[PDB]
DNA sequence: CGGGCTCCTCTAGACTCGAC
DNA sequence: GTCGAGTCTAGAGGAGCT
């Protein structure tokens, strides 16, 4: 199974009542390991640079986990009650049954509240960010941050795109932002078949897009699209209308607010289910291991030095490199191979005396199980290009 | 057993006054005692009893001669008699003709007759003249060398020029090394060559010797470093004829004669490469025969000529010793580096950030040309050059015309990568910035390039100008013939802004409380900055010296007292001059610590006894410097090391000052010594003693030097130090110039330098008091002059000769100075050489483990066994006793105080350091040698301790 | 003018001016990062991982919830989560009695969920499976970048750069002086003035030996950073059990790993940088700089030079520089305003792409730290950026 | 008339040679 | 033919030891 291999590899983290499907979904617990913390890692840079670097006017947003609170209903995010205070009424002094309910009638109406969605914390910032834009819409806000869900509280790391648009271009735009995410989740992706694209209607009518990963179990929306409109801005900026409209052309329009809101979580574990002997084909771009060094005879001190020049150098050149010669007790190369396989290693160096006479290291590719001989001063420069090629 | 003098001077023991100078010795002359005791009373130092020190009694060793001086010979020539024989060897031997070819195989090759190569392990012979080549390009390990046998020729290959290999080792071993195992072997730095020898660095005690022709050629024909300078500047005047320098091509011409020698001028060892090496081999090889055939001429000139100039086979024994030196290390020598130069990193790194951006914020001045407004960076160089030459949205766009969009930029962008025609071959260096800006930067094709003016530093001629340092009010000013200084704004006789000069002494003086108003060094008008006048700063030697760089650890306490402050003021100035005084030992013997050949031995190299001790760690490395010691490197045949003898004592503010800390012991060895109290001042006087009555304490001063105490404080040196209120090691320096020549005017600024509340009335008085003293040190002078006047001055203990460039035949009136400070600094050298002679010989005869360890003029280290540390104290006493009585024996005196008669402790010590419980707190060593490097604290025992803990016996 | 009212106007900052004061953000009760500020603590989080993680021997990454479980502790004053649903259903629907609801507030403080407001605990929870990683060598470590709580009644959110490290007991104190030394320095790499960054020797109450990082704000010390040499007592209240389970291989005998806590605040870190950075001009350090390169246009042709500036901002972009396009800005403002705005937002360089370009490819390129104008290639500019942020690190 | 050394960095000056 | 950049060396002032 994927999952076991993934928790044997570090991958996952969990115990095993833990590590099962309606489980993993939930999000109440820490389902990632250290390489799964790096794969997350991966994809979370891939789907920033490919969001608020290479697009037009798109800025970063950091929001607090919590939120001011209010009683209207349908709010089921749990809240925040100080522990201090509930210690003090029910000790201290006796209260009545009329005050005890009005405790609890405090708390629900004045409290803390865990974020559902980053949209509000976006929403929020609309203002800052419409000033360092000069009023000129259109612009959009990224983050990526953990958000609660009642399942227990669930805890999903959520990427999401609030992106500002006139009321003209919002479904020119919508059109626009799905195809890129499609192409953006199929770019990674050995089956980009399996990931879906399907109208869905919001529950007051508003249209949108549900971008699923087709999973050995069914179809789950890691992505989902939504033209929300005015309606939440104008909720959370009552008031004067003036600070709401933006600067599109020679009018002020209150700018139509698009949700995309990833699942990071999710869609790592889309990832790692297209990515599987046994082997993580993950892409390059997402592999947390990409260089595996190790020493092959004697002596050992003269080839830990090289290999120490050697890791030193890649990690300068920003390679990320697992220190395998540092192991006290090693394997045969063949179970080397299998757990870099399964660990989704790029590649695999191997120093032997035949380096401190020529340089000449053997080189194992990953995709293709093919060994081959390259000179020390050339891995660097080639696993550099091979990530760029990969990239583009 | 408590004896006295005539002058009531407590002498040696009964038990050790029967077996040192006998019974039977000639009673005093009434009249010389008389005149001792009417000079001694004129002082008002007649009286005064001291108190009885305890009692000595010990069984000493046999002394198989006739009296002190035959037993020193009779040792010295057991020492050094099959070394002897080994040079004598040399010169009668015939060699064959230098071979045509030389081979290319691996390790030894032995030339016979007619140029045949035959491959051999080592080499047979005992007598050799050896020539090291070392690419330097590679590090340390040796590249080739040739050596001369009194039958063949011999010449040595490494695997590193024959096998080429991509990486080799950086960490060297004795395998790596050049294999030559009463041998002796003869060459130009015998040293450096010792150091490439594989055997030198094992724990056990070759009994290889090194003859230096550079160490004779100092002892016979030396030249002191004014000589020197003369001497190169010029290749009575006739001691040129006869002397020469210490290059192998001068003294072979000097020597020998002949057709001058020829350098490489290519020099593959030091600037070419390995490759170049392997091209040029039969050129390279020829020129290293060469040497070697000149090193050998010069050794048959100088050999009968060292032995007729120095007659005493004490000399020769001491130089051999001289020339074993030996010094261990471990895996914490390689921590001492690296934190050493990560902490020398991190402050200058912190100095370089200020200076760059007091930089950067100046060159905003080029607006508004307000750089000629600036006190400080008026006259840099300020010049630029000139660059060389030869709507609504429109909505998303399709993926198509995203394409579109994309390719069109990259073309655009790719079309002009290939307008690079225009532009000059040779890119410019930052036309933009300024020059002195630019100056300060590297280019950016430099393999060591950094970001912004990387290259400044406090000792640049600009670093001053940026932190705007001003002398009480006044901004410093360089001038080139004058050195530092400082401006003082008022005179009225790109142009200096002198306005801006008024108004910053104007500021200064109405903000700190200040008022032809100053007086300062001197008005130096030759050089003439409009409206200011240039006044030199104070320097530490005088009026005449000129101030290179004012953060000098001299202007600390000018920076602490707010006369020199730095222009952004608060702590930045104090914060540069205090780590540049944390650096500046770092700065300079950065490269030669780190780059110390370093041999790491194997665990099989090791002895039993240090892998068998409890404190042996499996996993901590085990090696040894062998430092590169030229055994005459002076005029007074002092030793010469470029490092060890140059290294700093452990100090608080010192990055690397813990260098001699890290020469450490290894487990189941420690290091035994002790220095030798008061040497020159005691020679000096008992000089001075002999030539004025003949006993001990009949003049003034050797009164003065034998009464007293090191651990009551009451010895010369700190009866000096508390009339003068200063630290006894500066009280040295003052008693030790005042001996050597120095003048009131010495002693005056040394006081102002080292008393900060005494003024210069009051140093004045001080000196011309303690100099006007017919006077007490007059019988020490006269001595000294006498035996340096003499047609052939030679040491009144061992007879050794001055060097003939200083005979006063050859040269009339001329360096005198230097000559009579011959007379004491060349005794001191014999003392030494008596100390490691009768070491020696009480190492051997009671089987003492120990070996020679590093000597620095006056202390005797040796690397002894920690069970036999106590015999070795024992032993080092009583060297000490009798080279006192050797001195006293031959300047006459048949008699030895008691005071003087033994050290004052001798240092047990797990490492070396100056005292024993010092825990070397340094910046790169802050948490001490016992927290960071688990060395405790050692024992420091007097004689009676040693009496004690050995019952009075070197035998177990 | 106030270090606090420029990074607002540029974005460093967020917030009501009821928010900018001092104790507002010292508390950490509101979102306080604009955009700039939020790229400036990434630059920093990521050159506190790089130094902590990557170049470091056996230091892993550890992501941990949030929420902690529920502890019926004497004390504690960490907010508790409750369900707003359950609240409504005992209050509304069926009428609880007075002894009831006094079991249900018991049972809030009993068994509910509590917000986290130190990294330690969540580190502890995965010293199994990273012992399992490294073959149960010691010593190893667990690094992780997140939000902790701190109570303040207002929540205060604070981010924490925690490593703990698990050391046999034997080198204890001299790799806690070696975590020391290395936090100072790193902190002083980044800073124009490295003595406002200090150290001082202070103990908890348990009397565990412990030290505090400081940097020294105008209004007073703060301590940035935590460094505790905590015992094995952590471990066996996160662990109680089998001692065989906790062990690690130190050399050749298997020891219960001392457990040292290095706690910074990234949040606190970015203030303390952005008052030392602080013509007005933030020398933030290049390495930390939120925006490094920033391009403008000429004065005709204007589609050429914009398709030029398009492929330089691509080019730039593909080798990891981040890019300002001040070009693409409709609103016309004069070079100095321009230059003044990019030294206010701490951009390292300012590139001019103008019609002679087109001709040769000479853009005037303009370096914050000298205000000088340097002309240079077009193609030898990705090199130039590249080589200089290489440098600075 | 302090002496005997050691080495360093910085700077000025002269020499050499390639690109315009 | 000429200007500027390596490159090499020599001298001066500072700093370690004894
Ligand atoms: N500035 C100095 C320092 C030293 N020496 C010489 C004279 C000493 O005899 C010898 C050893 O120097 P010390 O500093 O050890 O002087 P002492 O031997 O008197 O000191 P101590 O009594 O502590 O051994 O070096 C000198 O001429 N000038
Ligand atoms: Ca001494």
């Amino acid at each position: 199974a994927l999952v076991d291999l993934c928790r044997r590899r570090h991958f996952f983290s969990g115990t095993p009542q833990q590590l099962s499907t309606a489980a993993l979904l939930s999000g109440c617990h820490a389902r990632f390991g250290p390489l799964g913390v790096e794969l997350r890692k991966n994809l979370a840079s891939q789907w920033w640079s490919s969001m608020v670097v290479f697009r037009e006017q798109v800025f970063a947003v950091d929001s607090l986990h919590q939120e001011p609170g209010s009683s209207q209903p349908r709010d089921s995010a749990f809240r925040l009650v100080s522990p201090e205070s509930i210690r003090e009424i029910l000790q201290d002094r006796e209260p009545s049954k009329e005050q005890l309910v009005a405790f609890l009638e405090n708390l629900l109406k004045t409290s803390g509240k865990l974020r559902a969605t980053l949209l509000h914390g976006a929403l929020e910032h609309y203002v800052n960010c419409l000033d360092l834009v000069n009023r000129k819409l259109p612009f959009g806000l990224a983050q990526i941050g953990v958000c609660f869900h009642p399942v227990r509280v669930g805890e999903k790391t959520e990427a999401s795109l609030v992106w500002f648009t006139p009321t003209r271009t919002s479904s020119q735009w919508l059109d626009f932002w799905l195809r890129h995410r499609l192409l953006w989740w199929r770019k990674f992706a050995m089956s980009p078949s399996n990931f879906s694209s399907a109208d869905c209607q919001d529950e007051l009518g508003r249209k949108g897009s549900k971008l699923y990963y087709s999973f050995p179990w069914g179809k789950e929306p890691i992505e989902t699209l939504w033209n929300l409109g005015d309606q939440e801005l104008l909720h959370t900026y009552p008031g004067n209308v003036s600070t709401i409209q933006g600067r599109d052309g020679r009018k002020n329009v209150v700018p139509c607010v698009l949700s995309v809101s990833g699942d990071v979580d999710l869609g790592t574990l889309a990832y790692l289910y297209d990515s599987f002997r046994k082997v993580l084909k993950l892409h390059p771009c997402l592999a947390p291991i990409k260089v595996a060094l190790d020493v092959g005879k004697g002596p050992t001190v003269e080839l830990r030095q090289v290999c120490q020049g050697l890791l030193n150098e890649l990690l300068e050149n920003g390679i990320s490199v697992w220190p395998g010669y540092s192991e006290t007790v090693h394997s045969s190369l063949e179970q080397l191979h299998s757990k870099y396989d399964e660990m989704s290693v790029l590649f695999s160096v191997l120093v032997t005396e035949t380096t401190l006479e020529n340089g000449l290291i053997q080189l194992r590719s990953r995709d293709t199980t093919m060994k081959e001989m390259m000179h020390i001063s050339k891995l660097r420069d080639f696993l550099v290009k091979y990530l760029a090629s990969a990239s583009n | 057993q408590l004896r006295l003098n005539p002058l009531l001077i407590q002498m040696l023991s009964r038990g050790l006054h029967e077996q040192i100078f006998g019974c039977g010795g000639e009673m005093p002359d009434e009249a010389a005692v008389q005149r001792s005791v009417e000079h001694l009373q004129k002082h008002g130092l007649w009286g005064q009893p001291a108190t009885p020190l305890p009692d000595v009694e010990l069984r000493l060793p046999r002394l198989f001669g006739g009296n002190l001086d035959q037993h020193f010979r009779l040792l010295a020539q057991k020492q050094s008699l099959p070394y002897l024989e080994a040079a004598a060897s040399l010169l009668e031997a015939q060699l064959p003709p230098e071979p045509k070819s030389w081979a290319w195989a691996e390790g030894w090759t032995r030339y016979g007759p007619e140029g045949e190569a035959e491959p051999v392990a080592i080499p047979e012979e005992r007598a050799l003249v050896f020539d090291v080549e070392v690419c330097l390009a590679e590090g340390t390990c040796p590249t080739l060398a040739v050596a001369i046998s009194p039958s063949a020729w011999y010449s040595w290959c490494s695997r590193r020029l024959v096998e080429e290999r991509y990486s080799w080792t950086s960490q060297l071993s004795p395998a790596d090394l050049i294999p030559l195992g009463e041998q002796l072997v003869v060459g130009h730095n015998v040293s450096f060559d010792r150091a490439h020898i594989r055997e030198q660095y094992l724990i056990q005690d070759s009994r290889m010797r090194f003859l230096d022709t550079m160490s004779m050629h100092m002892a016979i024909s030396g030249l002191s470093s004014f000589q020197r300078s003369l001497w190169m500047g010029a290749k009575s005047w006739d001691w040129m004829d006869i002397s020469s320098a210490n290059n192998l091509a001068d003294v072979h011409n000097l020597y020998v004669g002949g057709p001058p020698l020829e350098k490489e001028p290519r020099e593959l060892f030091v600037k070419g490469s390995m490759r170049d090496i392997r091209e040029n081999f039969q050129d390279l090889m020829q020129y290293c025969a060469r040497d070697v055939w000149a090193t050998f001429e010069v050794f048959q000139q100088q050999l009968p000529l060292f032995l007729e100039r120095c007659p005493h086979p004490v000399t020769l024994a001491g130089m051999l010793e001289m020339g074993v030196s030996y010094l261990p290390v471990n895996q914490n020598w390689e921590r001492y580096l690296t934190e050493a130069q990560n902490t020398y990193e991190e402050l200058q790194r912190e100095m370089k950030k200020s200076l760059m951006d007091l930089a950067n914020d100046a060159c905003q001045l080029l607006s508004g040309e307000r750089y000629k407004e600036d006190p400080w960076l008026w006259d840099l160089e300020w010049d630029l050059q000139e660059f060389k030459q030869k709507q609504e949205d429109p909505g998303p766009p399709s993926e198509e015309e995203e394409l579109q969009r994309s390719v069109t930029a990259h073309n655009r962008l790719q079309q002009l990568r290939s307008t690079t025609d225009l532009l000059p071959k040779r890119p410019q260096h930052l036309p933009g910035h300024p020059g002195w800006y630019r100056k300060l930067c590297p280019r950016l094709d430099d393999p060591a390039w950094a970001p912004g003016p990387s290259l400044l530093s406090l000792q640049m001629r600009v670093t001053p100008k940026l932190m705007a340092l001003t002398w009480d009010g006044f901004p410093l000013h360089y001038s080139d013939s004058h050195g530092w200084g400082y401006l003082v704004p008022g005179r009225r006789d790109v142009t200096c802004p002198y306005r801006a000069i008024e108004s910053l002494y104007r500021k200064h003086c109405l903000e700190q409380g200040k008022q032809t108003y100053h007086h300062g060094n001197g008005p130096y008008n030759d050089v003439n900055i409009p409206g200011c006048w240039f006044f030199k700063l104070p320097h530490k030697d005088g009026n005449n010296y000129n101030v290179g760089s004012p953060f000098a650890k001299d202007f600390l306490p000018k920076m602490e007292d707010g006369t020199l402050q730095a222009g952004p003021g608060g702590a930045s100035g104090p914060r540069a001059l205090e780590i540049n005084k944390m650096i500046s030992f770092w700065r300079n013997a950065h490269k030669r610590i780190s780059s110390q050949m370093v041999v790491w031995l194997p665990r099989s190299a090791l002895p039993r006894v240090v892998t068998r001790h409890p404190s042996f760690d499996e996993e901590g490395h085990y090696g040894a410097i062998l430092p590169q010691v030229v055994t005459a490197g002076t005029i007074t045949r002092r030793a010469v090391e470029p490092t060890w003898l140059t290294a700093s004592n452990a100090r608080p503010d010192r990055v690397g000052s813990e260098l001699k800390a890290m020469v450490q012991a290894p487990p189941g060895y420690v290091l035994v010594g002790a220095d030798v109290d008061s040497q020159e001042l005691w020679i000096a006087a008992v000089l001075g003693d002999a030539h004025f009555a003949g006993m001990h304490g009949c003049t003034a001063f050797g009164w003065m030097t034998l009464q007293g105490r090191k651990s009551r404080g009451t010895d010369l040196h700190s009866k000096t130090a508390a009339t003068v209120g200063i630290s006894r090691e500066h009280a040295k320096i003052f008693n030790y110039g005042r001996i050597y020549g120095a003048g009131q005017s010495f002693a005056e600024r040394l006081l102002m330098q080292f008393n900060h509340r005494l003024t210069r009335q009051e140093a004045a008085e001080k000196a011309q008091q303690m100099y006007a003293v017919g006077g007490t040190e007059s019988e020490m002078f006269n001595k000294l002059e006498s035996i340096a006047m003499s047609d052939t001055p030679r040491t009144p203990v061992l007879g050794c000769c001055i060097s003939r460039a200083l005979e006063p035949s050859v040269v009339q009136g001329e360096f005198i100075t230097s000559r009579v400070n011959w007379v004491v600094q060349s005794s001191a050298v014999d003392y030494l050489h008596l100390m490691l002679v009768a070491m020696k010989w009480l190492f051997e005869e009671f089987a003492i483990d120990g070996r020679f360890c590093i000597s620095i003029h006056d202390e005797v280290r040796y690397l002894v066994r920690e069970e036999d540390r106590y015999r070795a104290a024992l032993a080092l006493q009583i060297t000490n006793l009798l080279t006192r009585c050797m001195f006293a024996y031959k300047l006459g005196l048949n008699d030895l105080p008691q005071s003087v008669a033994f050290f004052s402790a001798v240092d047990i010590d797990q490492c070396l350091r100056k005292e024993v419980t010092m825990d070397c707190k340094t910046p790169s060593n802050p948490t001490g040698m016992e927290r960071r490097y688990g060395i405790p604290q050692g024992e420091a025992l007097d004689i009676y301790q040693i009496i004690e803990l050995t019952k009075g016996s070197l035998e177990k």
